[PDB]
Parts: C-alpha cells; sequence; structure tokens
C-alpha cells in the first residue's frame, strides 16, 4: 500500500523513543505515558507479546497489515450497502439493514447490533449508509 | 432419478447461496426447497414440493444437504407442462379462437384458478415479458407462453 | 325480453348468478329420503359398501350404501328445458328439474318425446292469442317448451308430412290431462280456421259429455269417468273440417252408489237445481237433492261448481249441437227415472219367499216417463219371465234380487243412453265434408296400483300395457333410423318386448280374461271356480304371473295373484269379477222398454245382429290399428300434491307417477343405445385438452384421435358421420378427467412462471451475497480495530 507503507516508517519511528531501531517494553511503555492512563502489566505484554520475538518493523507491518488484511476500501463498502438501494437513494430503510444484518450472511447477534447501530446516522426512518461509510473508515467522525 | 456428478455439483452451489441467505449453518428452510430447485431449471408445483418434505412457512423446518438430494430428485419426475398443454387450456377461455384474452381474464387466470399466484407475482412477470395489452384491452397468449418458456435470459 | 315469456323460459343471467356454491362431482350427489324423495348431500368418508355423507339442508350426518346414491347433474343444467340433455339422468335428476321449474312458475318441461305437464293449479297468462303468434311455425328447440308446440309441430307434421297425427295424454286423476286436451283443440282453432261453426259446436259438445260424463271425486272436483279418443279432420289446405269421438269404460256402478265425499254424475244435481222450474215437471222432480237415494248417499255439494248456472249452461249446450227439444226433454227425462227407480220400495212378506211392492208413486211415475206400463212393469220386475227353449218359465223373485235388477235397470239404462248422447254428438260435428288427415287426441286414466286392486283395475291398467308397447315401438323405430342414419347400425330387437308376455297372459286364447269370459256363461260358478282355472291353467306356468308377496305399501288390501305390468308387481282381488262382467237385466223388462212409446226410450231397448270385458277388447284394437297409423306425440300430467296447492311439491308422489308414467321407462329404453350424443365440432373444442400432444395443428379426425388417444372403450362408444354416439355415463367421466387436467396445467403454467422469477433473480442473490458479506465483513472490523489496545492508542502518534 503506498502512502500506506510509506507511513508506517514515520509511525515505526515514533514507537520508538530510543531509536535502538526497535520497540521495546519501554519505547512503547514512555511515548504512552507522554499521553496517558500507561496501562496494567496484563495489557503491554499482551501487546507485544503478539510478536513472537522483537519488534524489526517487518514485524509491526505484518501483524499491523495482518489485523486489517481483510478490510476494503470507501468506495468499495459504499457500492456494497448500493446494492440494497436499487433506486440509488443514497439510504436504506432501517428495519430493512437491521434485518439485513441480524439473520442473513453471518448473523450478527445481539451485542454486535447495539455496538452497530449506537451511533448510526439514523433520520426520520432512513439509515443513511454512505456517512456511516465515512464513520467507520475515519473520513468522518 | 439418479444423478452424474456434473448434476450434484450445481446442486450444491444452489444450496450453498440459499442456505447462506438464511444464516450459514449448513441447513436451508423447508420453505425454500421449491425455490432451490427452481433454480436448477425444474418447475416443480406447490403440491409436488409439499409431497416432498417443504413446509407453508419460514421457521419451522430446516433440512440439511444430505436431505435434500432426495428431495430433489423426487422433484424431477414430476410433470412439466408442455407448449402443447398450455395453449390448448387457454384455447377454452378463447372465445373467437382467434389467439386473444382479455387482460382481465388473464389476471383472472393466473390468480384465480389452480395454485394461484399472487397479485405481486403477476404484475411482476408482465413487466419482465412485456405482455402488451392491444388497444382494446386483450392479448396474445401465444407470445405470452413462448416467452414465459423461453425464460429471463432468452439465448 | 317479453311478458308474454313471464312464465316461459328464467333467466340466463340471474341463473348464471347462482353463484353461491360451487360444485364438486366429487363431493356432490342423491341420496334416499323419506320425506322430500332425495336429498342434496356431500360424501364425507368411504368403508367398502358404506358411504356417510352430511346434508347440506341440516347438515347432519346419515349412512347409505354406494348403490342407493345416484348421480348430481352441475349447476350449468338447472332449469333445464329438455332433460334428455342432461349429463346425469336419472330418477333424482328428474325429480330435481321439474321440482326446480315448476317452484319457479314454468309447468312445460320436455324429456325426449314426452312433454311434462304439472298442474299449476292456478291460471296463467301463457294461453294468450299474443303467445300463440309466437310459437307459430317454430320447431320445439327454438322457444320454450310448451303445450302449443306439441301440437303446432303436429300440425306442421301433418300438412308437410302428409300423415296423419296423434297426441296422446295420460297420468293420474286431478293431473290435468282434461284442461290440456281443451287447450290443444283451442289452438287448432285459431291457427287453422275456415274463414254455429263448428270450431264452436266442438267446444259446445264438452258441456254435455261434462253432464254426464263427469262426477266429483276426493280427487278431482271434475273427474271425466270415461276415456275419450277425439279425431280432428283437417282438409286439402289444413282447415277444420270435421271431428269425432269415442269412448271407454264408462264408470257405471256410480250411477247407483256414492262413497262418502262424492257425488253421482253432474247431470242429476243440475236437473235437481231448479234453475229451469218449467221443467221441474215434465221430469217430475223436487228441487232437492238430498230427496233421492241414489244421489244422496255421499255429499251434495261442490264448492267451484254452481249446478243451478251449469244446468243452465248445459242447456243451452244442446241448442248449439241441435238438438230437439223432443230429444233434449227425453234425455232430462230417461235421467229423472232413474231417481224414481231408486225410490221404488218392496214388501218382503212376514217369514217367506217372493216380494211384492209397497206403493206405485214411484214406479208409475218410471213408467210414466218410460213410456210403458207400470203395472206390466211391476209385474215383471216382481215375477220375471224368461226365455227358456221353446218354452219360457216363471222366474221367481225374492227381495233382494228386485233390488238388485233396479239398480241394474239404471247402470244399464245410463250407459244406453250415454253412448246414444255421443253417437248424436258426432251426427253433429260430422259435417259430410271431405276429410284429407286427422289428428286425434287420447284421454284415458294412465296406469294405476291402490291399496286393493280389482277387475275395474285390471281393465284400465291392462290398456296403458297396450298403450304403454306402442310407445316402445315409436321409440325403437326412431332411434333404428337413426343410427342407420348416422353409418353406425343397429345390433339388436324391439322395446315390444316383456310387454308382449303380459299382454298375452290377458288378451290371449287361454289367458285371464279369456277365462273369466268362459267362465261366465256357466251358472254355478264360484269365485273360487275362476280362482281354480286360472291357477290351474297359469301359476307355476307364467312368469309374469305369481303369487301374493310382502306388502309394498301399508294397508295392502286382499289379493289373489301377482301381476308384472312394466311399472310393477302389481296385486289384483277376482272378488266379483264373474258379476262384475256380466250384467244381469230382466229379459222381459227389456222387451217392454223395446215397444215403449218415447222414441229414446224405444231406441235405447232394439235389437241388433253383448259383453264387457269383451266390449273394451274390442274398442281398444280399434285404437290401436288407428294409432299404428298416425305419428304420435305424448304429453304426460304430474299432480303435484293431495291438496290442490300451487308451488307445493310431493316427492313420493311425483316419484310414483314417474314410475308408472313412462318417463323412468323411455330412459331405460334409450340406455340400451347410445344415448348422449355430440357432433364432431364441439367434441373437438371441449375435449382437446384430453390429449394435446395428439393433435397434428379435421373434425371427426381429431375426435378419432382424442378417443383412440385415452384408450377408450370401443363399446362405449361409436362414430358416426356428423356426430360421436356415447354410452350412458360416460361424458360424464369425460368431464371430471377434464376437470382436473384444466386444473394441473394451470397450475403446471404457474409453476413454470415461478420458476421464470427466481431465475431471474438469481444474479442479484448471487451479488447482494457478496455485497452483505462485505458489510459484515467490514462492520466488524472497524468494530474490533476501535476497540484493539494498540490501534486506538497508535492514531495518538499522528496528531502531530
Ligand atoms: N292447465 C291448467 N290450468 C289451471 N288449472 C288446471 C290445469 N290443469 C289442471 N288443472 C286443475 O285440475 C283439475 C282438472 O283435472 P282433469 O279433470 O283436467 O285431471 P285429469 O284429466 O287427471 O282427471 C281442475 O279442477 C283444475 O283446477
Ligand atoms: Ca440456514
Ligand atoms: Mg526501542
Ligand atoms: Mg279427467
Amino acid at each position: 500500500p503506498q502512502k500506506q507503507i510509506q507511513e508506517m516508517k514515520e509511525a515505526f519511528t515514533m514507537i520508538d523513543q530510543n531509536r535502538d531501531g526497535f520497540i521495546d517494553i519501554n519505547d512503547l511503555k514512555e511515548m504512552f505515558s507522554s499521553l496517558g492512563r500507561t496501562p496494567d502489566d496484563k495489557e503491554l505484554t499482551a501487546m507485544l507479546k503478539e510478536a513472537p520475538g522483537p519488534l524489526n518493523f517487518t514485524m509491526f507491518l505484518s501483524i499491523f497489515s495482518d489485523k486489517l488484511s481483510g478490510t476494503d476500501s470507501e468506495e468499495t463498502i459504499r457500492n456494497a450497502f448500493g446494492m440494497f438501494d436499487e433506486l440509488d437513494t443514497k439510504k436504506l430503510n432501517i428495519e430493512y439493514i437491521k434485518d439485513l444484518l441480524e439473520n442473513m450472511g453471518d448473523n450478527f447477534n445481539k451485542d454486535e447490533m447495539r455496538m452497530t447501530f449506537k451511533e448510526a446516522p439514523v433520520e426520520g426512518g432512513k439509515f443513511d449508509y454512505v456517512r456511516f461509510v465515512a464513520m467507520i473508515k475515519g473520513s468522518g467522525d | 432419478p439418479k444423478l452424474s456428478q456434473d448434476e450434484i455439483d450445481d446442486l450444491k452451489e444452489v444450496f450453498e447461496l440459499f442456505d447462506f441467505w438464511d444464516g450459514r449453518d449448513g441447513a436451508v428452510d423447508a420453505f425454500k426447497i421449491g425455490d432451490v430447485c427452481r433454480c436448477l431449471g425444474i418447475n416443480p408445483r406447490n403440491e409436488d414440493v409439499f409431497a416432498v418434505g417443504g413446509t407453508h412457512k419460514m421457521g419451522e423446518k430446516s433440512l440439511p444437504f444430505e436431505e435434500f438430494l432426495p428431495a430433489y430428485e423426487g422433484l424431477m419426475d414430476c410433470e412439466q407442462g408442455t407448449y402443447a398443454d398450455y395453449m390448448e387450456a387457454f384455447k377454452t377461455f378463447d372465445r373467437e379462437g382467434q389467439g386473444f384474452i382479455s387482460g382481465a381474464e388473464l389476471r383472472h387466470v393466473l390468480s384465480g384458478l389452480g395454485e394461484r399466484l399472487s397479485d405481486e407475482e403477476v404484475d411482476e412477470i408482465i413487466n419482465l415479458t412485456d405482455l402488451q395489452e392491444d388497444l382494446e384491452g386483450n392479448v396474445k397468449y401465444e407470445e405470452f407462453v413462448k416467452k414465459v418458456m423461453t425464460g429471463p435470459y432468452p439465448d | 325480453n317479453d311478458p308474454d315469456f313471464q312464465y316461459l323460459a328464467v333467466d340466463r343471467k340471474k341463473m348464471m348468478k347462482e353463484q353461491t356454491a360451487p360444485f364438486d362431482g366429487k363431493k356432490n350427489c342423491w341420496v334416499p329420503d323419506p320425506k322430500e324423495g332425495f336429498a342434496s348431500a356431500e360424501i364425507q368418508s368411504s368403508k367398502g359398501e358404506e358411504i356417510t355423507v352430511k346434508i347440506v339442508s341440516d347438515n347432519s350426518t346419515r349412512t347409505v350404501k354406494k348403490d342407493d346414491i345416484q348421480q348430481m347433474n352441475p349447476p350449468k343444467f338447472e332449469k333445464l328445458e329438455d332433460m334428455a340433455n342432461m349429463t346425469y339422468l336419472n330418477e333424482a335428476s328428474v325429480l330435481n328439474n321439474l321440482r326446480g321449474r315448476y317452484t319457479a312458475g314454468l309447468i312445460y318441461t320436455y324429456s325426449g318425446l314426452f312433454c311434462i305437464a304439472v298442474n299449476p293449479y292456478r291460471r296463467l297468462p301463457i294461453y294468450t292469442d299474443s303467445v300463440i303468434a309466437k310459437y307459430r311455425g317454430k320447431r320445439k328447440t327454438e322457444i320454450p317448451p310448451h303445450l302449443f308446440s306439441v301440437a303446432d309441430n303436429a300440425y306442421q307434421n301433418m300438412v308437410t308430412d302428409r300423415e296423419n297425427q296423434s297426441c296422446l295424454i295420460t297420468g293420474e286423476s286431478g293431473a290435468g290431462k282434461t284442461e290440456s286436451t281443451k287447450k290443444v283443440i283451442m289452438y287448432f282453432a285459431r291457427v287453422a280456421a275456415n274463414l254455429s261453426n263448428l270450431e264452436d259446436q266442438i267446444i259446445e259438445a264438452n258441456p254435455v259429455l261434462e253432464a254426464f260424463g263427469n262426477a266429483k271425486t276426493v280427487r278431482n272436483n271434475n273427474s271425466s269417468r270415461f276415456g275419450k279418443f277425439i279425431r280432428i279432420h283437417f282438409g286439402p289446405t289444413g282447415k277444420i273440417a270435421g271431428a269425432d269421438i269415442e269412448t271407454y269404460l264408462l264408470e257405471k256402478s256410480r250411477v247407483t252408489y256414492q262413497q262418502s265425499a262424492e257425488r253421482n254424475y253432474h247431470i242429476f244435481y243440475q236437473i235437481c237445481s231448479n234453475a229451469i222450474p218449467e221443467l221441474n215437471e215434465v221430469m217430475l222432480i223436487t228441487p232437492d237433492s238430498g230427496l233421492y237415494s241414489f244421489i244422496n248417499q255421499g255429499c251434495l255439494t261442490v264448492d267451484n261448481i254452481d249446478d243451478v248456472e251449469e244446468f243452465k249452461l248445459c242447456d243451452e249446450a244442446f241448442d248449439i249441437l241441435g238438438f230437439t227439444k223432443e230429444e233434449k226433454t227425453s234425455m232430462f227425462k230417461c235421467t229423472a227415472s232413474i231417481l224414481h227407480m231408486g225410490e221404488m220400495k218392496f214388501k218382503q212378506r212376514p217369514r217367506e219367499e217372493q216380494a211384492e211392492s209397497d206403493g206405485t208413486a214411484e214406479a208409475e211415475k218410471v213408467a210414466f216417463l218410460c213410456g210403458i206400463n207400470a203395472g206390466d212393469l211391476l209385474k215383471a220386475l216382481l215375477k220375471p219371465k224368461v226365455k227358456v227353449g221353446t218354452e219360457m218359465v216363471t222366474k221367481g223373485q225374492n227381495l233382494q234380487q228386485v233390488i238388485n235388477s233396479v239398480g241394474a235397470l239404471s247402470k244399464s239404462l245410463y250407459d244406453r243412453m250415454f253412448n246414444w248422447l255421443v253417437k248424436r254428438v258426432n251426427r253433429t260435428l260430422d259435417t259430410k265434408a271431405k276429410r284429407n288427415y286427422y289428428i286425434g287426441v287420447l284421454d284415458i286414466a294412465g296406469f294405476e296400483i291402490f291399496d286393493f286392486n280389482s277387475f275395474e283395475q285390471l281393465c284400465i291398467n291392462y290398456t296403458n300395457e297396450r298403450l304403454q308397447q306402442f310407445f316402445n315401438h315409436h321409440m325403437f323405430v326412431l332411434e333404428q333410423e337413426e343410427y342407420k342414419k348416422e353409418g353406425i347400425q343397429w345390433e339388436f330387437i324391439d322395446f315390444g318386448m316383456d310387454l308382449q308376455m303380459c299382454i298375452d297372459l290377458i288378451e290371449k286364447p287361454m289367458g285371464i280374461l279369456s277365462i273369466l269370459e268362459e267362465e261366465c256363461m256357466f251358472p254355478k260358478a264360484d269365485d273360487k271356480s275362476f280362482q281354480d282355472y286360472s291357477y290351474q291353467n297359469h301359476i307355476g306356468k307364467n312368469r309374469m304371473f305369481t303369487k301374493p308377496g310382502k306388502p309394498t305399501r301399508p294397508n295392502q288390501g286382499h289379493a289373489h295373484f301377482e301381476l308384472h305390468h312394466y311399472a310393477g308387481n302389481v296385486p289384483y282381488s277376482i272378488a266379483g269379477w264373474l258379476d262384475k262382467n256380466k250384467d244381469p237385466i230382466n229379459e222381459n223388462v227389456v222387451s217392454l222398454l223395446a215397444v215403449s212409446k218415447e222414441p229414446l226410450v224405444a231406441e235405447l231397448f232394439r235389437a241388433p245382429d253383448q259383453t264387457i270385458s269383451a266390449v273394451h277388447r274390442e274398442s281398444l284394437n280399434k285404437l290401436m290399428c288407428n294409432l299404428r297409423r298416425t305419428n304420435p306425440h305424448f304429453v304426460r300430467c304430474i299432480i303435484p300434491n293431495l291438496e290442490k296447492d300451487p308451488g307445493l311439491v310431493d316427492a313420493e308422489l311425483v316419484l310414483h307417477q314417474l314410475q308408472c308414467n313412462g318417463v323412468l321407462e323411455g330412459i331405460r329404453i334409450c340406455r340400451k343405445g347410445f344415448p348422449s350424443r355430440l357432433i364432431y365440432s364441439e367434441f373437438k373444442q371441449r375435449y382437446s385438452i384430453l390429449a394435446p400432444n395428439a393433435i397434428p395443428q379435421d373434425g371427426k379426425t381429431v375426435s378419432e384421435k382424442i378417443l383412440t388417444g385415452l384408450q377408450m372403450d370401443p363399446s362405449e362408444y361409436r362414430l358416426g358421420t356428423t356426430k360421436v354416439f356415447f354410452k350412458a355415463g360416460v361424458l360424464g367421466n369425460l368431464e371430471e378427467m377434464r376437470d382436473e387436467r384444466l386444473s394441473k396445467i394451470i397450475s403446471m403454467f404457474q409453476a413454470h412462471i415461478r420458476g421464470y422469477l427466481i431465475r431471474k433473480a438469481y444474479k442479484k442473490l448471487q451479488d447482494q451475497r457478496i455485497g452483505l458479506s462485505v458489510i459484515q465483513r467490514n462492520i466488524r472490523k472497524w468494530l474490533v480495530l476501535r476497540n484493539w489496545q494498540w490501534w486506538k492508542l497508535y492514531a495518538k502518534v499522528k496528531p502531530l
């Protein structure tokens, strides 16, 4: 990924206050702090441990891309939604999408459901899938 | 009655896709048995599907793929109408004999006789096929009968 | 759209609005019912020969064997004009369709050659001059069933075909055959009138005839007590030219005996009406009917009968006919005298053996009116004078005896008179004018079974027997010439079959009647002497003759032997038959009247150059020769109830008549061939949807293809050159077969449409899966990502 990979180098280096060229317990441990509630023991190792061994960038990337690895673009996800609005109205009916999500495909459960619609942009019974897409990606809020 | 790999494989994909549209879990709802076999090219009737297992409404019984073969096969042995079978039937509603029939009659025949078609099921097929009612208010059943037997994608 | 069609055709559209309950030839049928003859019903379950049903009316449940159930007709056959067209033609279906049209005002219904007429018991606008104009020259099929149509066609048939016609009319008492006859006559008068007149005179003849011919019975208030055959002669331009009448079996016993609530003949109550007092003396009667014993036995009045107006009218009747005052009066005289004969009393010695009168006022009034000597009369009536070879002796009368010779005198006198009356009328109506063809009209009692039956019943039944055989024979020719005419053919016999044996048992050389005849010329013949030979010559030898059986209805009177007529086994009692056949009448008294002074009386008792059964059997063969030389036409009269209420129908009654009527008999007869037929043209249009994959795309061809295609049984049908012949009930099957097949084909086309819909959508479903797949995948990520302690913190290093 273009600016994607490129950026990693930039993040990578911040991800390391010593420059030892690797992210040890400290480097993460002492940036985070430069911000808030430095985690509890359980969290830090849990985190670093996700890595078999020392963080050689190649390991940062592989883990991060390994996580996203399965995502799609904005124009894509919003096109998927657009396959259920044959009219191109830019919105879906709330009950329709709540049923599509909960009883078909790989069914969501009462939890994934609550979590998804808590901050869903829904005016007058119409679920604005265009925004929602910006919300999930980050293009918006 | 007994299939070749070719046939068995297609049923799988179709069964697959339907299993997905009601929760992926290796089971299909007994209510969609009809709709599944229709996608394979057979034209079962509601009494046929009810005679091999099918149900009246969603959520009553689910069938694994291993219970489909028996069902599907059984469904391949029913009677499929032929061009002649249909023409003669419509002919009975045609007075003059010049291959015509009132649009209302057509709609009557489709939702009133036999295992009725829903009014929405009817106005859907008239659109897709494009049954053009002549000035007076009638139509040429010969066409409608070929088109329906010709299929959506027409060769 | 006319009012002239108010009581003639019901509504084609309104009957089409009989859109309530549908019809399943599989579930609807008829079932045996004590109250309604039959009962519509729905089949529910079956267990061999145990069919359980539910009655549409009371929605209850009953069990009936599969053999007693009868087929039901679909709705499109309601109020059918010709019951010969019905898919299922049976007892329950004929009863129902008649009852149907009746409760709807229509009284005329066809059924083959038969024209059924149900008594409306209320005058109707059907026989107006306006109506007549409509039936003129219209075939039967192109117009509502109507008696006017039977008559008119007899007419158009007379001209065109150049042949004698005959219109037989039968049925029970009060069925209305007398009044229908009048209508057939009134119709010709109004269509072939030359241009007082004859037409009139023929109308006037009924009054006088009904005066001595009819009486009030519990069944009819104007029952003709004799059978009458009327022939209307026409000239070379088809105009009425002359006419004549014949009579049969006058009921003589009534003349001196009346059963409760019954009267003697009207004439007696007219001359006793005092409508023409000036005659009271010439007859010598007192204006009181309840005064004389020969007519004061049952009841004396009739509701719809004005004995006074009617006497007036009959008096007028004889004038238009051309009766002289001398004749007319002679009539009233000889009639009046019968009233006094019944008033003659006789004194029986104390303890002995000879009688002597008791007064003369009665015996004198008689001799006066009779133109004879009362002394002579009472001398021969008391102790007679026989006629033994070469030396006539003196016979002694007991008591009784005398009484039996007075009644026998009356009876015998009334008969002679009546016969004279008819012959006179014929004299009038016979305008010595060239006649080319005629049209007769019969009107006798029909076949009737009772609780108790006798010599009088045998006679009637014996006539209709001969008369039914005549019909089966007309049917047989018609059918033959029909089958031959269409190339198919005929394989077999004649419908005058088992009719012959029964008829022979009666009229042939050593049969019933014959023995009665031979057993009468013997003085010491017993009711058992007679029973003895008639057992000897026949019981144990004839099939049509058997012993009494188990009582069919309640109150089955006594009986000596059973007769297998075409309408069932009728139980007869030969008690007294020897007395009912020969008429004992003072050979001495006759000679005295022979020499009477009054022209009539003298003419009534002269000589020529004899007995009952012998008489009738002669007039019957005459009647038949005549009928066998014409083109028949039949009208079957049916009485709806024993209460004269309009619109009321009694099942057991109608069904009974149909059994002896000839309609059921003419169905079983027609069954033997191939009843229902269709013309190739229709067959194809109707049953192409029964074998479409065999049709090329002729007329007889297609048909031969459908039939051979359905593996149709050879016997079941035959192939004519214009239409196709089927056995009875075949087309009913081809009918259900056509219901399931139209049903499935439709279902099948619906099934093709359902598939076309899902096959089209199939592509969207495929795509929409990857799309929902996407959404679920991604929303779950952002639901994961935003909780990954890493990411939640990673994006907190890019706020530079
Ligand atoms: N066509 C008719 N119109 C009106 N009344 C009729 C008609 N036919 C028969 N009737 C009734 O039936 C009676 C006459 O019966 P007829 O004497 O005609 O019966 P049948 O010929 O069997 O002895 C009358 O009293 C009359 O009320
Ligand atoms: Ca499923
Ligand atoms: Mg470091
Ligand atoms: Mg009569």
